[PDB]
């Protein structure tokens, strides 16, 4: 049916890429 | 320092004349350019959008259930006796029902006569434009006995014992589904499950139950609810003049000086309800007949 | 009546030192050779106060937590806060279900304050406790004469007339009225300003009770010898008494960064209230009632002031107050850290602070030539030819004939900081031979000495006898030292790489004019010679008692001169040098002799060399200095006698025309009438000192730099930096950073009042063209107070964009922090597209779901109604309260997501005031975790289970991250193109009005 959106698996990725840029930004501040 | 409003050297409200002029065609022409890009943008904007149909539909999945008279707060508080005391509820059923009168319907080329019985579905074709102005399925007054009348100008309805009919939220392309005929428990109702929606009103607790004594309904041929041969919905633009399908309630039996709680409640697989939003699916009404 | 008392104080001191041993005895009664009672002195210790200056005013904690939580700033806050309340107390008592939203504003606003005075307070109360484990606080003895017994007691024990006596080391403990002295010589360095250490005589000497030698003073040591004395005054009635209770009465001014938050202010507040009462005449015009245009009015004007700016603000000036911590260059206040950069012209002390105020060897005199040694703090100089045999000749006088060894513990400390027993002179010759000649420990018992005569009172000269230990020559070897006038007159021989010469009239002036040189160098020179006594005639038994002439006074060999004086400190030229470049005007303050001020001047770089004073030009022309013109004279020494008479209009003068200032012998009231003469001129003014004569001009400057260990507590405590290393250079670093923030706040302020225009211009058509709500005020706070927060902070890593230390300082009246450009790029052409932005989005949500734009007009009427459930759309579809309400709020969050999109262009932009971005570079990696957070954190405010439940802000569809694309490419490119234009055409148009 058209009145169904798949909110959870873009609900999903978003978290993933809230947790992959935020590491990536801890790592960028960690030059080492 | 605050009085640097003029001087023999030119300057006005802090500068001069000629840079004023600087500044003000500077941000004109500024402004105007912004102007001119969030045009073209909110143009192309309007370009990824058809005429027939939304791009997006899922935040209307669960259709609402409203009423004629749209309360302040969902209450009925008038007097049986002082016609002022319930002004506003009939002059809104009054314009409401203005449109469904036999005259506003008389066109053949955009009306067309669905029965006396509710059927099956409707389809129209596809949503596009290939096909003309599509017509619209017929409802008289006549099928809300006792809460329509053959009345003047002005709709006498019921003083006490009175009137509350509901209305589906009309949906571009949604198809209703009534429960199957293995029906979960859902209060007793006729066996005109296949081709009409079904609605049934109840009270809310042991009290507001009790309190409610008889409830009578009226639709298309007497059936609770709303007949399939009505929808899909095409929209505005390919079927103006819609009219969607009506269904009456009259609370018969009433305790007068006392508000009660009422909840209709309309049934099927394709209607959604909400914790949050006590109309997606569901009705609520506070009758209070104080006399 | 404090306004008489302070300038009771201000006025110099006086005295009735000037009288014979009978009056004062008469005066005090007090016998001279045995002091008074032990019951007369409990009678006058119960009756005035102990011997101890009264402590400073204790400043609770509570009060100075209170401080933090006010100010200029914090005070916009709270009558924000108050707004919000008021607007509550409106919206409540007259609305049907009233909205938390506002309310929930006015707390915030209130946490707001309260978080940002718990951190700079933790900052500020930081830096005092610190500072309260540098009060090594030891009580000192001191040696009394009461009752014709001495008795050594505490110093807050001590009285009124009585004797007192002081013993070679031991600190004078009152004001005292000297009575008989024996070589005694007193360190007035902490308190006047003398460097060399005066000898104080009984007998009265100058008018100045200063100048005086039967004065000895609170807070000054006796160097050497020993002397009795009546005192005269005693605690607070002290001279650094009253010198300290003045700089506690002193007043510490306005800040040049609080003024900039002030002119801040105002503008801020300024367009809030035009925009505010605008637009509340326009919505009483339209067609909302005055209950309602009174909550249009509080929001309009309450959403226009920065809420995040006040943190980011404090932690910017908290970073950079990091790195001066990080170099040992303390500062008790946490916006002085700005001061510095913001300073034109720096007063600054000699003795203590430009130069190291302790004696050492400076040039030599050796084969007729002057040789220089390194008097560097940390031996960092070139070093002088030490192979030559007359080198080996003088450096032995010297070792060997002179009072001066070394300590007890002094063994692992450096050979120049370390202590030394004796007369200063003699301490500056045992540092140079211990530092330069080896060792003078077993240099010292390798010359077994005889017979020995001390420094005496008229024809000073020290003389001793020691055998001799070469394997060559058994002769006994004399050796003797003393001034140049005095040793020429005893010797006849001379000596030159080894060999021996008679005192030759062409050799003989060489010595005078070089005598001259090192003399009018203003250093103190000494002649050393050594003689070989005939073992022929004093064999190796013979003795030659102390009596009669047993050594040959005349017909010496003499090996050449020693020249000395406190010599500036390592890095204090270079730093000179430095800030002339940048364009401070350097002027110094003290209260020595012209003599030596006057060359210590030269060799710092305050006076330039070749700039003639009004005395070189007379001197030049022999013609008397009445005939010169002043303003022939690019520089001038101003002597403290003649500036006790002059009014303000003449220093004006003095410092206007003359570009490179000397004020020589100014007492410490005198040093405060000069800070005021300098910001008469309404420049900038930091006074860096170290002893107590720089309190009150350290406490009135507009920044105080006082030394952390050279430098007495009183002006320490007065001023407003601390050295704790002592490098001078911490000034050139503080000017340095002074100026970098200054210009990072612009950016980090120009940055968070850009996202003011899509924050408030959302509420602003919501009232015009009646359409629903494009950003509610929950998504307002993630942007002010949670996004934004790091990559405001980020921008304040920035580097120079150029050169600094080059550029010339702020002109107070002119360059403001936030001026008219600021706001005419953030809140007219930045923040107006980030609005556009996010207006676009918005439309794209709506016209996507069935609400085309064109018709969202006039819609918020039937829109914001809690029961007309069936509000039809563009295609005819009905929407009940919380769907279409789920829209809004859906809506309201991609508009959020907007500003971050928008905010990544500003942040780029707004990193770069003037050169590219490709040119500065994104090298700031704070920055680039501040993007990095920035963009996690939206998208995790979005996507969390349950946001939509909380703060009402749902998940977005992908296809809105992309809405706001190119308009954050748009910002750039324009800004980009503005930089390169400000680059390539810096002439007036494009500078003038978009450079902030
Ligand atoms: C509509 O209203 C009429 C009254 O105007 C109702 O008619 C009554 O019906 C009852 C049976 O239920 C009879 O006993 C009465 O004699 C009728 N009275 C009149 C005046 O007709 C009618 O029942 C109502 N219709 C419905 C469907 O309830
Ligand atoms: C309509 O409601 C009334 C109540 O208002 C019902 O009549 C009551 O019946 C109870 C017994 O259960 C009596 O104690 C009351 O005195 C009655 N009241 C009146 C006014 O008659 C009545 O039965 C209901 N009628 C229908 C058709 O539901
Ligand atoms: C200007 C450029 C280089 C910045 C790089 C960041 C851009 C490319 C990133 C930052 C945030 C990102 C979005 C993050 C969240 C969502 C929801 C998710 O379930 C699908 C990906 C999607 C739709 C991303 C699209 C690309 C995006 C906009
Ligand atoms: C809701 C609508 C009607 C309000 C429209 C407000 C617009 C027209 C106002 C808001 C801020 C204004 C600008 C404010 C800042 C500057 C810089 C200044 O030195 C000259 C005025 C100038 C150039 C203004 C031009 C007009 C401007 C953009
Ligand atoms: C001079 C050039 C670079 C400017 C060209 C403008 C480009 C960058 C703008 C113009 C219109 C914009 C698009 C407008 C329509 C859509 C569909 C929408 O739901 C998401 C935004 C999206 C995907 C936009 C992406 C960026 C876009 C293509
Ligand atoms: C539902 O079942 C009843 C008997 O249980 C039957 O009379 C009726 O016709 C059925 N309806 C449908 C649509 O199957
Ligand atoms: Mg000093
Ligand atoms: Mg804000
Ligand atoms: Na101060």
């Amino acid at each position: 049916d058209p009145f169904y959106y798949d909110y959870e698996t873009v609900r999903n990725g978003g978290l993933i890429f809230a947790a992959l840029a935020f590491i990536v930004g801890l790592i960028i501040i960690l030059s080492k | 320092k605050k009085f640097i409003w003029n001087s023999e050297k030119k300057e006005f409200l802090g500068r001069t004349g000629g840079s004023w002029f600087k500044i003000l065609l500077f941000y004109v022409i500024f402004y105007g350019c912004l102007a001119g890009i969030f045009i073209g943008t909110i143009q192309v904007m309007l370009l990824t959008i058809s005429e027939f149909k939304p791009t997006y539909q899922d935040r209307v999945a669960p259709p609402g259930l409203t009423q004629i008279p749209q309360s302040q707060k969902t209450e009925i508080s008038f007097r049986p006796n002082d016609p002022q005391s319930y002004e506003s509820y009939v002059v809104s059923i009054v314009r409401f029902l203005e449109k469904y009168k036999d005259l506003a319907q008389k066109d053949d080329m955009i009306f067309e006569d669905c029965g006396n019985v509710p059927s099956e579905l409707k389809e129209r074709g596809e949503y596009n434009n290939e096909r003309g102005e599509r017509k619209v399925c017929r409802f008289r007054l006549e099928w809300l006995g006792n809460c329509s009348g053959l009345n003047d100008e002005t709709y006498g309805y019921k003083d006490g014992k009175p009137c509350v009919i509901i209305k589906l939220n009309r949906v571009l392309g949604f198809k209703p589904k009534p429960p199957k005929n293995e029906s979960l428990e859902t209060y007793p109702v006729m066996k005109y499950n296949p081709y009409v929606l079904p609605v049934h009103c109840t009270g809310k607790r042991d009290e507001d139950k009790e309190k409610v004594g008889t409830m009578e309904y009226f639709g298309l041929g007497g059936y609770p609810g709303f007949p399939l041969q009505y929808y899909p919905y095409y929209g505005k633009l390919l079927q103006p003049k819609y009219l969607q399908p009506l269904m009456a309630v009259q609370f018969t039996n009433l305790t007068m000086d006392t508000e009660i709680r009422i909840e209709c409640k309309a049934y099927g697989e394709n209607i959604g309800y909400s914790e949050k939003d006590r109309f997606q699916g569901r009705f609520d009404v506070k009758i209070e007949v104080k006399s | 009546k404090e306004r008489d008392m302070d300038e009771l104080k201000k006025e110099v001191s006086m005295d009735d030192h000037k009288l014979s041993l009978d009056e004062l005895h008469r005066k005090y009664g007090t016998d001279l050779s045995r002091g008074l009672t032990p019951a007369r002195a409990a009678e006058i210790l119960a009756r005035d106060g102990p011997n101890a200056l009264t402590p400073p005013p204790t400043t609770p904690e509570w009060v100075k937590f209170c401080r933090q939580l006010f100010g200029g700033f914090s005070m916009l806050l709270w009558i924000g806060a108050i707004l919000c309340f008021l607007a509550y107390g409106i919206q409540a008592a007259t609305e049907e279900e009233p909205q938390n939203d506002n309310l929930y504003l006015g707390v915030v606003l209130s946490a707001v304050v309260i978080i940002t005075g718990c951190f700079s307070y933790y900052q500020e109360a930081k830096s005092s406790k610190i500072m309260e484990s540098f009060k090594n606080m030891v009580p000192q003895q001191a040696l009394v004469i009461r009752n014709g017994e001495k008795m050594s007691i505490n110093a807050e024990e001590v009285v009124v007339g009585d004797l007192v006596e002081v013993k070679g080391g031991d600190r004078i403990p009152a004001d005292l009225r000297i009575i008989s002295a024996n070589g005694c010589k007193v360190d007035n360095s902490s308190l006047t300003g003398e460097s060399e250490p005066q000898t104080r005589s009984p007998d009265f000497t100058n008018e100045n009770p200063l100048e005086t030698r039967n004065i000895a003073f609170f807070s000054t040591n006796c160097v050497e010898g020993t002397a009795r004395g009546i005192v005269v005054y005693t605690g607070d009635r002290t001279v650094m008494g009253r010198i300290a209770t003045l700089a506690s009465g002193l007043e510490g001014g306005q800040t040049p960064i609080a003024a900039e938050i002030e002119h801040f202010i105002h503008i801020i507040t300024g367009v809030a209230v035009f925009l505010g009462v605008s637009f509340f005449i326009l919505s009483l015009i339209l067609e909302y009632t005055w209950l309602e245009a009174v909550i249009f009015l509080i929001g309009i004007i309450v959403a226009n002031v920065p809420e995040g700016l006040l943190a980011t603000v404090t932690v910017c000036l908290t970073l950079t107050a990091k790195r001066m911590a990080r170099k040992n260059c303390l500062v008790k206040n946490l916006e002085a850290v700005e001061t510095l950069g913001s300073t034109s012209t720096i007063c600054s002390d000699k003795t203590g602070t430009l130069t190291q105020n302790r004696m050492t060897v400076a040039h030599m005199w050796s084969d007729n030539q002057i040789h220089e040694a390194d008097t560097t703090e940390n031996q960092s100089g070139v070093s002088f030819d030490k192979t030559s045999a007359t080198w080996l000749a003088l450096s032995r006088i010297a070792g060997l004939c002179n009072r001066a060894v070394f300590q007890a513990n002094q063994e692992n400390l450096p050979i120049l900081k370390r202590a030394v027993a004796g007369d200063a002179s003699e301490s500056a010759l045992l540092k140079c031979i211990e530092l330069c000649c080896g060792s003078v420990k077993e240099m010292r018992e390798r010359y077994t000495k005889i017979v020995e005569i001390p420094f005496n009172s008229t024809n000073k000269y020290q003389l001793s006898i020691h055998k001799n230990p070469n394997t060559a020559e058994p002769r006994h070897l004399l050796v003797m030292k003393g001034a140049p006038e005095r040793i020429l007159d005893r010797c006849s021989s001379i000596l030159i790489h080894g060999k021996e010469q008679p005192l030759d009239e062409e050799l003989k002036d060489a010595f005078q004019n070089a005598y001259l040189e090192l003399g009018g160098l203003g250093e103190r020179v000494l002649g050393f010679c050594h003689l070989f006594l005939p073992d022929e005639q004093f064999p190796e038994g013979f003795q030659f008692d102390t009596d009669d002439v047993n050594f040959p006074l005349d017909n010496l060999c003499f090996v050449g001169l020693i020249s000395m004086i406190d010599p500036p400190r390592a890095a204090v030229p270079d730093a000179v040098g430095k800030c002339r470049s940048a364009g401070i005007k350097v002027i110094m303050v003290t209260g020595d002799h012209p003599i030596t001020a006057k060359a210590i001047a030269k060799g710092v770089g305050i006076i330039s060399e070749g700039n003639e004073t009004v005395e070189d030009i007379a001197a030049r022309l022999n013609i008397p200095v009445s005939q010169v013109n002043p303003r022939d004279a690019k520089a001038c020494v101003v002597h403290g006698s003649d500036l006790k008479d002059m009014t303000s209009e003449q220093l004006d003068d003095i410092l206007k025309y003359h570009t490179e200032i000397v004020f020589a012998r100014t007492s410490p009231q005198q040093k405060l009438i000069i800070v005021e003469g300098c910001q008469r001129q309404g420049a900038i003014v930091a006074v860096t000192g170290d002893g107590v004569n720089d309190s009150p001009a350290s406490k009135k400057a507009d920044i105080g730099v006082a030394m952390g260990i050279a430098g007495s507590d009183v002006s320490k405590q007065a001023a407003d930096m601390i050295l704790l290393d002592d490098n001078f250079a911490s000034i050139v670093t503080g000017v340095e950073e002074g100026r970098l923030i200054f210009d990072n706040l612009k950016k980090s302020i120009a940055y968070t009042l850009t996202s003011n225009i899509p924050e408030i211009t959302p509420f602003l058509i919501f009232i015009i063209a009646n359409i629903p709500l494009p950003l509610g005020t929950v998504t307002i706070l993630c942007i002010d107070l949670g996004t934004d927060m790091v990559p405001a902070i980020s921008l304040a890593y920035e580097q120079a964009e150029s050169d600094i230390m080059k550029r010339q300082p702020r002109n107070p009246k002119t360059d403001k922090l936030v001026n008219e450009q600021l706001i005419s790029m953030a809140y007219g052409q930045i923040g107006m597209i980030q609005a556009l932005g996010g207006f676009f989005t918005y439309f794209v949500i709506l016209a996507e779901n069935g609400f085309l734009p064109i018709h969202l007009l006039g819609l918020r009427v039937n829109w914001d109604d809690r029961w007309i459930n069936d509000v039809e759309d563009s295609y005819g579809q009905q929407w009940t309260y919380e769907q279409r309400k789920i829209v809004e709020f859906t809506c309201h969050t991609p508009f959020f997501v907007t500003i971050v999109v928008v905010q990544w262009a500003d942040l780029v932009i707004c990193k770069t005031r003037r050169n590219s971005v490709f040119q500065q570079g994104m090298k700031n990696k704070i920055l680039i975790f501040g993007l990095f957070e920035e963009t996690a954190l939206a998208a995790f405010l979005s996507y969390c289970p349950g946001m939509g439940v909380a703060l009402r802000m749902y998940p977005l569809k992908p296809t809105w991250w992309f809405c706001a694309f190119p308009y954050s490419l748009l910002i750039f490119v324009y800004d980009e193109v503005r930089k390169l234009i400000i680059r390539r055409r810096p002439g007036g148009w494009v500078e003038k009005e978009t450079y902030y």
